[PDB]
């Protein structure tokens, strides 16, 4: 079969920077290997067609130049604008099948910042409804990396935690993490005490906060 | 169809042709006597 | 100009009907298809047809299901979907596809591509038993004590997929905003939460409601705190 | 059978452009039956002066 693969999943970068992203075909089955850039919310931008001549309308930054099955695409002065999912696809017209690109997403690099933890009780109404929900909110962490454990009576929770991530302040690079339990009402009066820990690379001490019922 | 393939054969003998010499598989017959009857290929 | 209609949520293993249509464009010039994308998969693709329409290309993940049939007279691409599946909801592109062909005489190659009019997509959803939305506003205990900024946010939950609208006292307070996607719940009800900034001076003195319509819903909601 | 030549490896076929005006031209070339053109010489028979 054909197997595809891009070096990094997840690339993070300063501005003015010059970085490789390389994508790995099974084998350089055609000529012609086209990179796609893709912005949310826009259509996909061919960067390049065949990796020998750059497409029209594309920034000469940009440069596509294949050695081997790996195909590797050279960026400098990079912008927090420019940066955005890379696809590489190889098109052959004897082959039906089409290359998809792995997604390698790019993020601003600065200065790591202290994550800001806060607590949301459940409403009265989630509890009528049957369900409770703890929230606990890491805020202001360059990392995107972040890892919430929620405990009750120090024991963990698990497929409860749902977890949601801010999009990203171009400028600050700023993450935002959420974590929300879902809970039966039996399960929410069984459960006394409930306690979220935020373990950050800043964090380089874990940290633990609890809370119980009731408090105003 | 029958055990043994039966087939229908059509054949035409065609003398249209000016220069054309299919013959079965095989001096006076050199131009030597300006005398009397020759018999050559095309007519006699 | 390339436009799908017909996108909407779609009950699983039925048949769904995806018209793309091209405006001021002669659909006989050039072959024109489709393109898929779905969250945390890479751009992929849809399907492929010619300009007469005899040539039938289709996305590897769908074995036929897709059906593709097009009219030039028509300018308009007809798609229909069967057996669908949580896995195959995603937004579907339908963009023209054209290759440069040239014979290098003398370093000789025609770019011939138009990839203009790329289409915006629709998104078609596979979701049964959808909940009417139930926004809870939460506030934290002690947001005087919590920092320099205290952060208050609404969580909405229980709304219907992905179209909704929230605002903080009508939009007049912009700062510190956040914005978090949705993400599908064991129930399969979609839920996020909208948090703004707020200096510790404003908490007490100055009281901020979440105004939330749902698009679907078409249900305005006050949560003052 | 016979393969008159290996199928062709090209991606697509090379583009042309048609344009019926710049081809069209005014140049009548009517057959002459006095100048014999385009007549076939009989096969059957080869003839003299006659």
């Amino acid at each position: 079969d054909i197997q595809m693969t891009q070096t990094p999943a997840s690339l993070s970068a300063s501005v003015g920077d010059r970085v490789t992203i390389t994508c790995r075909a099974s084998q350089n089955i055609s000529s012609y290997l086209n990179w796609y850039q893709q912005k949310p919310g826009k259509a996909p931008k061919v960067l390049i067609y065949d990796t020998s001549r750059l497409q029209s309308g594309v920034p000469s930054r940009f440069s596509g130049s294949a050695s081997g099955t790996d195909f590797t695409l050279t960026i400098s002065s990079l912008q927090p604008e420019d940066f955005a999912t890379y696809y590489c696809q190889q098109s052959c017209t004897t082959l039906r099948c089409w290359t998809f690109g792995q997604g390698t997403k790019l993020e601003i690099k600065r200065t790591v910042a202290a994550p800001s933890v806060f607590i949301f009780p459940p409403s009265d109404e989630q509890l009528k409804s049957g369900t409770a929900s703890v929230v606990c909110l890491l805020n202001n962490f360059y990392p995107r990396e972040a890892k919430v454990q929620w405990k009750v009576d120090n024991a963990l929770q698990s497929g409860n935690s749902q977890e949601s991530v801010t999009e990203q302040d171009s400028k600050d690079s700023t993450y935002s993490l959420s974590s929300t339990l879902t809970l039966s009402k039996a399960d929410y009066e069984k459960h006394k005490v409930y306690a979220c820990e935020v373990t950050h690379q800043g964090l380089s001490s874990p940290v633990t906060k609890s809370f119980n019922r009731g408090e105003c | 169809m029958t055990e043994q393939l039966q087939m229908g054969f059509g054949i035409t003998v065609q003398y249209g042709t000016d220069t054309n010499s299919v013959c079965p598989k095989l001096k006076i017959a050199s131009q030597l006597g300006n005398c009397v009857e020759y018999s050559l290929y095309g007519v006699s | 100009q390339l436009v799908e209609s017909g996108g909407g949520v779609v009950q699983p293993g039925r048949s769904l009907r995806l018209s793309c249509a091209a405006s001021a464009f002669t659909f006989s010039n050039y072959g024109m298809h489709w393109v898929r994308q779905a969250p945390g998969k890479g751009l992929e693709w849809v399907a492929v047809i010619w300009s007469a329409g005899s040539l039938k290309y289709y996305a590897d993940s769908v074995k036929g299901r897709f059906i593709i049939s097009r009219d030039n007279s028509k300018n308009t691409l007809y798609l229909q979907m069967d057996s669908l599946r949580p896995e195959d909801t995603a937004v579907y592109y339908c963009a023209r596809e054209n290759t440069t062909y040239y014979y290098e005489t003398s370093g000789s190659w025609g770019a011939s591509y138009y990839f203009d009019f790329w289409g915006q997509g629709t998104l078609v959803t596979v979701s049964s038993s959808t909940k009417g939305p139930s926004v809870f506003p939460l506030a934290p205990s002690s947001k005087s004590t919590s920092g320099g900024t205290a952060a208050l946010g609404c969580l909405v939950k229980d709304y219907f997929p992905e179209p909704v609208t929230v605002s903080w006292n009508s939009g007049a307070l912009t700062s510190g905003v956040h914005t978090f996607p949705a993400v599908l719940q064991s129930s399969g009800l979609y839920s996020l939460s909208s948090v703004v900034t707020v200096p510790s001076s404003s908490l007490g003195t100055q009281t901020y409601i979440c105004n939330v319509n749902h698009k679907p819903s078409n249900t305005k909601v006050d949560k003052r705190v | 059978y016979v393969d008159v030549g290996p199928d062709s490896v090209k991606s697509a076929c090379i583009e042309v452009d048609i344009q019926q005006t710049f081809f069209d031209k005014t140049w009548p070339r009517p057959i002459d039956v006095s100048k014999a053109d385009g007549i076939i010489y009989p096969q059957g028979r080869t003839y003299s002066n006659i």
